[PDB]
This record gives C-alpha cells, sequence and structure tokens, in this order.
C-alpha cells in the first residue's frame, strides 16, 4: 500500500491513534 | 540613470512576466537573497492566470506521492486535471467566496471553517470503536476552505517523517523550514506544557485560533477515538512571530506539506494555498486548490452530499482588502517584481514618449460609470485564469485606469465617485500625474480609500503632443 509516513505513523506509534496514551502519558514514537 | 532606476521600479507591475509558476529546488536558476537567506527556484512557465491559476501538482518527494494517479487533488474533480494553485505574486485582496451558481449571496467569510474532505479520524488503531474518515469533521452543511489544525501530537511525529519524506524532498529546505524539523517540530498538542485538565496545551499547524474544525481529541479521554461532536474550535499556533508578511505566511506552507497524512486513493495535500490577513498576521492554510467552481453539479451555499464540491469563485471587495491569496510557490523578491496592495492614486498607466514624458497607454476596452471600486473588481474578472472554462470572459487585462467623472481620487469623494473605467494590455512603463485618476492591477486590491503614491521615479510629465 502506497502511504507517506505521516500516514502510516500512527500505525507505529506507541500510543495511538494520535500519540497520547490512554493514561495521558505520550509516545515511544516508532514502537514497532 | 533615472531612466535605468524607472524601468527597475516598473518592473514590479510587469504582472505576466513575473506572476510565475515556479518549484523550488537547490538547482534551479533562479536566485533572490532575502534577509540571510538565499532562495532558489525554476521558473516553468509565465503568465499564471490571477483571477484563477492552476499548474500541474509537483511533487519532488523521493515518492512523489501526490503525482499519482491515485491521488486526489480536489482539482481533478473541479477543474478536470490534477492542479495545484499557482502564481508567484500574492494576490491582494482575493478571497474564495461561497456562492450560488449565478455568483448572488457571496458569502466572504465561509472559507474560514475547516474542510471536509472525509480525511479525519485518518487512523482509529487501539481504539474502543471504529470510525469512517470524515467522522470528525465539520457538517458537510458548513465546510469551508481552511486546512485542518493539525494532525498528530506535533510534525514530524517521528524522525522517518523527517529523514524518507522532508529531507529527501528537493523542495524542502532544513534552514528555511527549521521550525518543523526533528530538533524543532511543530506543535499541535504540545505534551511539553501539560494542564489540570489535559496532559497537553492545544494550538495549530497554522491559524490564529476560534475557528469551526474538526473534532480532533473525541468525546472521550482516548485522544482522536470515537465518538466525535464536531463543529471543535481552533486554537493557534504556538509561534506566529516570524510570519510577518504574505511571503512568510507561504513558507508555512511549503514546510508542511508532508505533516498531513496520504494513503493511497484519498486526498494527498500538498503545495497549500493560503490566506495571509495584513491587519492581524494570521496566516491560514486553504486544504483546497481549487478557486473558481459553477458547475451544474456545485452545491449551492448548503448542501449534506459529502462527494459533492461547493460553488465557489475568487471574489475582491473594499472590505476584504486586508486579504491576501498566497500560494504555497510566492516568489521572495515580490515587493520588487510585483504590484502592492494598494492602488496608485492620483496616476495613470503610460509608456514613454520621447525620453522623458509619459504618454497614456492604449485602451483595449473602457466601462462607463463605474465606481473605482467597481474599475477594480472588473479588471480583476477580465485579467486571466486557468482551467480553460473561464477564457471567454477574461481578456488579458492587467492595468486600468479610472478617470473620475469629477472628483479628486486622493480625497473623501473618491469612495463614491462615478467615472470611466480604462482597461489595457500594454505592459506599463511610466505614469502620470492626475488630480481625478486611480491605477490599478489585477493584483490589487480594490479599496480606492487605501490608496496611496507610487515611487515618484514612475512619474514622468505627460507628452500632450500625441
Amino acid at each position: 500500500i502506497v502511504q507517506n509516513q505521516s500516514s502510516l505513523a500512527p500505525e507505529l506509534s506507541g500510543c495511538p491513534p494520535m500519540g497520547i496514551c490512554m493514561d495521558g502519558t505520550i509516545g515511544d514514537p516508532i514502537a514497532s | 540613470s533615472t531612466s535605468t532606476s524607472r524601468a527597475t521600479y516598473m518592473d514590479r507591475f510587469n504582472i505576466p512576466k513575473n506572476h510565475v509558476d515556479l518549484i523550488w529546488d537547490k538547482d534551479g536558476t533562479k536566485s533572490h537573497t532575502r534577509g540571510n537567506t538565499t532562495y532558489r527556484w525554476t521558473e516553468r512557465k509565465s503568465n499564471v492566470g490571477v483571477y484563477v491559476g492552476y499548474s500541474e501538482m509537483y511533487d519532488s518527494s523521493a515518492q512523489a506521492y501526490c503525482q499519482s494517479s491515485s491521488a486526489k487533488i480536489d482539482t481533478k474533480t473541479t477543474v478536470g486535471a490534477p492542479y495545484m494553485a499557482a502564481g508567484a505574486c500574492p494576490n491582494y485582496g482575493k478571497v474564495i467566496a461561497f456562492t450560488k451558481r449565478d455568483g448572488s449571496r457571496s458569502d466572504m467569510t465561509r472559507w474560514k471553517n475547516e474542510i471536509h474532505a472525509n480525511v479525519m479520524p485518518h487512523s482509529t488503531t487501539s481504539c474502543a470503536s471504529r470510525a469512517d474518515p470524515g467522522a470528525a469533521e465539520v457538517a458537510k452543511s458548513i465546510e469551508g476552505f481552511a486546512m485542518y489544525a493539525g494532525y498528530l501530537t506535533h510534525c514530524p511525529y517521528n524522525v522517518n517523517v523527517y529523514r524518507q519524506d522532508m529531507v529527501t524532498d528537493k523542495e524542502f529546505d532544513s534552514t528555511v523550514c527549521n521550525f518543523v524539523t526533528e530538533s524543532n517540530p511543530l506543535r499541535f498538542l504540545d505534551t511539553t506544557q501539560r494542564q489540570s485538565t489535559q496532559p497537553y496545551t492545544e494550538y495549530a499547524f497554522h491559524g490564529k485560533g476560534g475557528h469551526k474544525g474538526y473534532d480532533y481529541k473525541g468525546q472521550t479521554s482516548h485522544v482522536g477515538c470515537p465518538p466525535y461532536n464536531p463543529p471543535h474550535v481552533t486554537k493557534g499556533m504556538k509561534d506566529s512571530s516570524w510570519i510577518t508578511g504574505p511571503f512568510e505566511c507561504s513558507i508555512l506552507s511549503r514546510c508542511t506539506t508532508h505533516c498531513w497524512p496520504y494513503k493511497s486513493g484519498g486526498n494527498c495535500f500538498r503545495s497549500l494555498p493560503a490566506m495571509f490577513d495584513m491587519s492581524t498576521g494570521e496566516c491560514r492554510l486553504l486544504g483546497y486548490h481549487t478557486q473558481d467552481f459553477r458547475s451544474s453539479t456545485c452545491a449551492e451555499l448548503t448542501t449534506d452530499d459529502t462527494n459533492a464540491f461547493y460553488c465557489v469563485r475568487p471574489m475582491k471587495t473594499a472590505a476584504s482588502s486586508n486579504m491576501v491569496y498566497v500560494t504555497s510557490h510566492t516568489r521572495p523578491d515580490h515587493e520588487t517584481k510585483c504590484p502592492p496592495r494598494e492602488p496608485l492614486k492620483n496616476v495613470r498607466w503610460g509608456v514613454v514618449s520621447k525620453g522623458k514624458y509619459c504618454k497614456p497607454m492604449n485602451a483595449r476596452a473602457s466601462l462607463s460609470n463605474a465606481t473605482a471600486e467597481q474599475c477594480g473588481q472588473r479588471l480583476f474578472m477580465l485579467s486571466s485564469a486557468d482551467g480553460s472554462s473561464l477564457s471567454s470572459q477574461v481578456r488579458g487585462y492587467h492595468w486600468a485606469t479610472f478617470v473620475a467623472t469629477d472628483c479628486n481620487m486622493g480625497e473623501s469623494c473618491a469612495a463614491t465617485a462615478r467615472g470611466k473605467c480604462f482597461f489595457y494590455s500594454t505592459v506599463p512603463e511610466c505614469l502620470i500625474h492626475s488630480p481625478t485618476t486611480m491605477a490599478f492591477t489585477s493584483l490589487s486590491a480594490v479599496d480606492p480609500s487605501i490608496a496611496i503614491d507610487p515611487d515618484s521615479i514612475a512619474v514622468l510629465p505627460e507628452d500632450k503632443c500625441v
């Protein structure tokens, strides 16, 4: 699938879908 | 030499030569140093449409995303080709108005609402429930033209965005774009500034806040997850202070392309045009390149059909004279290559005659019993346009001289005076002073009450022997 890096980003983030985890902490921005 | 200095000054009014289609490239043959920075570009063509300006979408990212046949660009539907908004000169007074198909009942502030391009939420990964793209966006019936406030907590969200998309993009430059890098990202949700209410402070990639936009957060504490309850009132950029004029506003667009998501078949956002407000300093990115749409299928002011596009067209009014339509590819030398915001009071367009005199240009056409504002408006509407369909309307006129019946056009009567509009397609070389005239270009604002003098280097005595 063609997509740019910002499209792929939520699927790599440790805290999807926007980069803030359920507990209000953030990222590892690339967790996989 | 005054003659040389005059020619150098008058170059700023040569709209077909200077209102060009440029793209950024460090190997481009064109250059200009503005402040501490040398900008480099290629000029693909001249004479870009002023009323409506388009060129083919140019994507020099390594993946060339938005050049793909599967990339959706809003102009494919409305114009018939994948076009980006183009034209190197800032266009003063130009606003994208929402109208009926005949241009009536125009709304010149509707554009400030966000778009509904069926993008947000882009992902709902890990959320308790799913939602289709579009679910978080402002209702179609209130859709405007403004780009989404932001996407993810910051841009570049990860180092792959920066290193695989941004740095290897031939239009990107890390110095010009030093406010959207790995080490200095552009913040949407600034997690370095927590609050008692939430673990971040909300900003935006563009704008100064207060607008109707998509519900980025959703109703739950899991940020970004469904359900949504738009509209959400936007916040402003964390730091807009460096955006001091229309060219700086274009830089915000240039640098933020890769902040937006693209997946095959979806909208591909690149080289976005923008609105700059001279009075407030607000720079607002537009989500759509379309400048005119008036087909039988266009939606008149309100619709629920998310596959429809609204009837819109460019408009200038006296009241819109604080606004500037800015393309992503604005030339950094625009102050000396493009017309200024204000009409020119008490002068008439001319060409040099016998070395040290000026004779008026030869009118292509005239309009009788018009106001000065009408002169500027019709000049704009009769200037130039890309996209084919308006060719029967535009005439190639980029300069007009308004001659009031009996008003000094530097006095208070200027706003209501009637007179004659003379339209020209000849490049001007000088100006003639007159008490009862005002000079417009197709890129000028149209409020006669803000008119100012040209540089006196332009003005020569009239050759009255012609």
